[PDB]
RNA sequence: AAUAGGUUUGGUCCUAGCCUUUCUAUUAGCUCUUAGUAAGAUUACACAUGCAAGCAUCCCCGUUCCAGUGAGUUCACCCUCUAAAUCACCACGAUCAAAAGGGACAAGCAUCAAGCACGCAGCAAUGCAGCUCAAAACGCUUAGCCUAGCCACACCCCCACGGGAAACAGCAGUGAUUAACCUUUAGCAAUAAACGAAAGUUUAACUAAGCUAUACUAACCCCAGGGUUGGUCAAUUUCGUGCCAGCCACCGCGGUCACACGAUUAACCCAAGUCAAUAGAAGCCGGCGUAAAGAGUGUUUUAGAUCACCCCCUCCCCAAUAAAGCUAAAACUCACCUGAGUUGUAAAAAACUCCAGUUGACACAAAAUAGACUACGAAAGUGGCUUUAACAUAUCUGAACACACAAUAGCUAAGACCCAAACUGGGAUUAGAUACCCCACUAUGCUUAGCCCUAAACCUCAACAGUUAAAUCAACAAAACUGCUCGCCAGAACACUACGAGCCACAGCUUAAAACUCAAAGGACCUGGCGGUGCUUCAUAUCCCUCUAGAGGAGCCUGUUCUGUAAUCGAUAAACCCCGAUCAACCUCACCACCUCUUGCUCAGCCUAUAUACCGCCAUCUUCAGCAAACCCUGAUGAAGGCUACAAAGUAAGCGCAAGUACCCACGUAAAGACGUUAGGUCAAGGUGUAGCCC
RNA sequence: AGUAAACUGAGAGUAGAGUGCUUAGUUGAACAGGGCCCUGAAGCGCGUACACACCGCCCGUCACCCUCCUCAAGUAUACUUCAAAGG
């Protein structure tokens, strides 16, 4: 068989990674303020929970963690 | 072509050959066989052509099997009064254990034709209405009868956009 | 597949249908934004007399004008069918000639 | 060049609701009389006779038009449509009253 | 999707999407005679006016029904128990049917995978920590439904004390809105309902009418229109237009001879309709070596299978894996003694000369021969030596919801360092050379400890059992299948992408769409061409090295191109260029300027356009030997192919070559040289089709 | 090979006109052996995404134009949920 069907796939592949690369400092700015939304968004999951169930604030001694963080 | 052995199991023709019709005391069905054993194939060759058809004409009775539990294979029912009905099944054909079950447990032919009879007096043929439901929708179906407007306009005079004029 | 999956996957799941330019109506009402011609793919050529009109669900869509030779101007109304133009990528509604502002062809 | 092309600023759109439609053919009539095409030009989107609509705020929305009602009424689900689509509603009652209202409009477009 | 059809290509076969033909409904265009019947806002947007519930000796009863709408949406069905209601009254029951309890009950998305109290026991106190869920919980989105009818709603806040606010989703009607558009009719005579003991009363329920080609039925002396006419697919004459104007469901048509455009003529189909758009109807038992697809690997549970039992012939051993130790060859480094060079390659330069050769000493690197063996491991991988531990499963299948692995490259930390080596630097090459070639050197390859989790992880061929029986069999590849199970696939492209989620990953990995676009993409072939394509044999004025005389430089002669002129044309790579011309001072002549003639040397004329309409006559491969009728056979009866002489499917008229003939031979030179190739040359030899000119 | 080279005559066509063309003759060579490196031919293969056929096809960067989609700062708007509760 002829590789024309591999030969599309390379240079789509070949022009993806050339533009992350193109792009590496916007996408970095971007995916950190997506991971900050995506904190946020799971802190109002866990609020949402004792909210419902009749309290008034997190059960004693409960801090939310930061479960995206690199460290 | 259909898959499987046998494909002529999953057709409802052969589904509703099944001449075994549980009494209303039958609830629970176990079927007891073993994978393998020169004594235990009528008991496989019963679960696999047979509990079909069972199934198909008792929807309503639980019908469960367990494999490999015993030495021997045996049917045994549950009824609803509580009792009991333990079926050695051991070196009997398929064809011998219906027949052995429909003697002791299935309803007769006579039992049979009745309920099929009084279900035909619920579409009575005099009575007018849907297709799905009746013969004929309007009277004006029957020869001899005043026919539909639709298929031959009634005379004039018994019309009411006439018997009004000639009234006003 | 075998009995087994067929029965777990169930039957087969048609996609709902794609809307086409008149999500999925026969005809809309549109307002003529600009006149303008387009030129055909290969191997046609030609001079194609097209507009575009925003729809009454607020779509700026082109629309070929059928015939020889229309008088549409800025401001019109008119009625667009379905029918893609084949040589025009991308071209998928027609104005209907004959309806609101956009008169029959006249003849010879 | 473009299909669509942008409409320059001193051009004014138009839309003409009124309460009757002899009431409408005079404001036409007085918008034919106008000869300044070469500093601002006046279109004419649409004309009607009722109250303001929602086909009337979605044409001036399209042609970014100003949509004047004389003697007719703009209800609050109108009103605040054209907020939203940014269209202005000029509801008056006098014609010599919307007619100086059309001349502030055509002077605003004219150039410094 | 069917009795199927069209469309991928130069052609064939396969696969595949798209479309065509059938039947409905809505809407638009154009058109329309009558009668009967049926059906009849786009919209849970806002509504002027009128009417739609009264009855009756006062109480009660009814207005909780009918009628409407489809916003929301598993309250509709079955069983159990059991109110209200009907049988005047109890029925010691039946009928009907709520609430409550139990069960069943839409579609799409798993990129909604966890829900977060969703359970149980106990008289209670209270105790236990459970309950649902990949066999789809929880969640988002969509939708009235299972139509003698049913469910839900009744302006909104699910409800309706309260609030917003002032309600046609009753009939008729209206504004807005949509492609979508029925009368502000009559009567309670019939039936149904309410009320009355009843005669009766009331009822926009309903009945009888009004409007409308949306449908069906029937009919008419007069009265037919819509679409189509390249193929699919029934059916075109004359003109106009010249890739323009336009047409097209699909394939396509139009660039000066249009059955495809516009008009016109005729025909075709249906017909008071026609048929443009839109929507629906018509699609899971087929596949996964190469077309999409066996997920890189192995192992569960709940389950499924009959391949489990009897009942069995290769256990075990060769390069599994982990750990520690070990070293034969070759390097590197150093020392002595010699040499002046070494290195590098098509050829050089640069580089090195503490360089090279001999000898000795010499490793955290890598493992000739064996190996023509074909073993081990789940796969990835594993081929120097020794030892140690050591290679799951006495049915099979089985986790993408898990666990443990996974070449190479890569990241982090600490070490080793012979050699190789991204990057980089220099040299060379080149139009350029960010390459290929040369030199130097780093990350890296190695060890230890963590990561990363990807391969054309492909033997692109799933595990287990069985068959060689046939209907073997699209093609190719690695013959065709059966049983069973899991996984996966459903036109191309977008897309090894976006978003979501997970992850020691942070320019990452896994999972993985849609919108717009196209009518194909794709797999395997046939024939030919072409190859800086292989081997072999050759070229005989000839491919190279050779041989002889020239051209290219000078002048002139002559042609051409450019420039020039009021002032031809044609040829114009080989295959034009002293060429048509074996020939232009006038003439020739076809050109240019000026002047003149108009049935004209001609039963006119035209060297006007078109050699891409042609005959005629030729160039070119040809300094070739092949073309082709008619048959036959092969390929499963595909495009196609058809030779073996100790022969194996070819036979072949004819044409060309050949043979003959001309010239001085049988030699040589001529002549001859098919079918085709270059829409090659020539409308200006002559003739001539088509179009044009005719003071 | 009587070839190349050199030399001479004639003819066609003109009224005349060529250093041109056609044609007759005279004198009269050198090399011809190696090679498959270069360019081709034949035979037998191989490859092929070409098929008016390598003067074939073909990939990417860099405009105008048209279509759709995604990310996104700040801000606004609308919708959804609450009482399925507590005193
Ligand atoms: S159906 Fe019977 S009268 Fe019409
Ligand atoms: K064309
Ligand atoms: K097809
Ligand atoms: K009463
Ligand atoms: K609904
Ligand atoms: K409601
Ligand atoms: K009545
Ligand atoms: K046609
Ligand atoms: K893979
Ligand atoms: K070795
Ligand atoms: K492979
Ligand atoms: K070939
Ligand atoms: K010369
Ligand atoms: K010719
Ligand atoms: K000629
Ligand atoms: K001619
Ligand atoms: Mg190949
Ligand atoms: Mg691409
Ligand atoms: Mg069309
Ligand atoms: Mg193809
Ligand atoms: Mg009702
Ligand atoms: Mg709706
Ligand atoms: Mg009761
Ligand atoms: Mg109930
Ligand atoms: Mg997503
Ligand atoms: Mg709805
Ligand atoms: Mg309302
Ligand atoms: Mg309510
Ligand atoms: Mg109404
Ligand atoms: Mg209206
Ligand atoms: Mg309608
Ligand atoms: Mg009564
Ligand atoms: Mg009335
Ligand atoms: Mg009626
Ligand atoms: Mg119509
Ligand atoms: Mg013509
Ligand atoms: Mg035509
Ligand atoms: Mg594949
Ligand atoms: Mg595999
Ligand atoms: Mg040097
Ligand atoms: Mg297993
Ligand atoms: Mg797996
Ligand atoms: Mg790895
Ligand atoms: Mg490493
Ligand atoms: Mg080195
Ligand atoms: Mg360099
Ligand atoms: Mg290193
Ligand atoms: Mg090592
Ligand atoms: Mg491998
Ligand atoms: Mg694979
Ligand atoms: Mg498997
Ligand atoms: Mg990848
Ligand atoms: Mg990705
Ligand atoms: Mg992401
Ligand atoms: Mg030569
Ligand atoms: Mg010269
Ligand atoms: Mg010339
Ligand atoms: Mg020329
Ligand atoms: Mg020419
Ligand atoms: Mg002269
Ligand atoms: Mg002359
Ligand atoms: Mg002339
Ligand atoms: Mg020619
Ligand atoms: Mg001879
Ligand atoms: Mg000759
Ligand atoms: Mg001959
Ligand atoms: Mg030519
Ligand atoms: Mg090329």
């Amino acid at each position: 068989k002829n590789v024309l069907k591999i030969r599309r796939r390379k240079m789509n592949h070949h022009k993806y990674r050339k533009l992350v690369k193109k792009t590496r400092f916007l996408r970095r700015k971007v995916q950190e303020g997506r991971l900050r939304r995506k904190q946020i968004k799971f802190e109002k999951d866990l609020r949402r929970i004792w909210l419902k169930a009749g309290l008034k604030e997190a059960p004693e001694g409960w801090q939310t963690p930061k479960i995206y963080l690199r460290g | 072509p259909m898959k499987g052995r046998f494909p002529i199991r999953r057709t409802l023709q052969y589904l509703s050959q099944g001449n075994v019709v549980f009494k209303d005391s039958v609830k629970v069905m176990t079927v007891n066989y073993n994978t393998h054993g020169e004594l235990g194939e009528g008991a496989r060759k019963f679960v696999f052509f047979n509990i079909p058809q069972i199934q198909y004409k008792n929807p309503w009775v639980q019908i469960m099997m367990f494999k490999n539990m015993t030495p021997s294979p045996f049917l045994r029912f549950y009824l609803d009064s509580g009792e009991q009905v333990l079926v050695d099944v051991e070196t009997k054909s398929n064809k011998e254990i219906m027949e052995h079950i429909r003697k002791i447990l299935g309803k007769n032919e006579e039992t049979l034709r009745e309920e099929e009879e009084e279900k035909k007096q619920l579409s009575h043929p005099a009575n007018f209405g849907p297709r799905k439901y009746c013969l004929r929708e309007c009277i004006c179906e029957v020869e001899g009868q005043v026919p539909c407007p639709s298929l031959v306009p009634l005379p004039k005079e018994m019309r009411g956009k006439y018997k009004a004029a000639l009234k006003a | 597949a075998t009995l087994n999956q067929m029965h777990r996957l169930g039957p087969p799941k048609r996609p709902p249908r794609k809307l086409g330019p008149t999500e999925g109506r026969p005809q809309l009402k549109g307002v003529v934004l600009c006149t303008f011609t387009r030129k055909p793919k290969k191997p046609n050529s030609a001079n194609r007399k097209c507009c575009r009109v925003r729809l009454s669900t607020g779509r700026e869509a082109v629309c070929f004008i059928p015939g020889e030779g229309h008088t549409l101007q800025e401001h019109q109304i008119v009625l667009v069918e379905g029918g893609r133009t084949q040589d025009l990528p991308g071209v998928k509604l027609t104005v209907v000639r004959g309806k609101y502002d956009c008169g029959h062809v006249q003849k010879k | 060049p473009k299909e669509k092309r942008e409409r320059d600023s001193n051009v004014l759109s138009v839309i003409i609701k009124g309460d009757v439609d002899g009431s409408v053919e005079a404001i036409l009539n007085i918008i034919d009389t106008y000869d300044a095409s070469h500093e601002c030009e006046l279109e004419l989107v649409h004309f009607g006779v009722g109250d303001v609509s929602a086909n009337d705020v979605n044409l001036a929305e399209t042609f970014d038009g100003v949509i004047y009602g004389f003697n007719v009424n703009a209800g609050n689900v109108i009103q605040q449509s054209a907020a939203k689509k940014g269209v202005k509603i000029k509801l008056h009652k006098i014609i010599y009253r919307l007619v100086e209202d059309l001349q502030e409009e055509l002077s605003s477009r004219l150039p410094c």
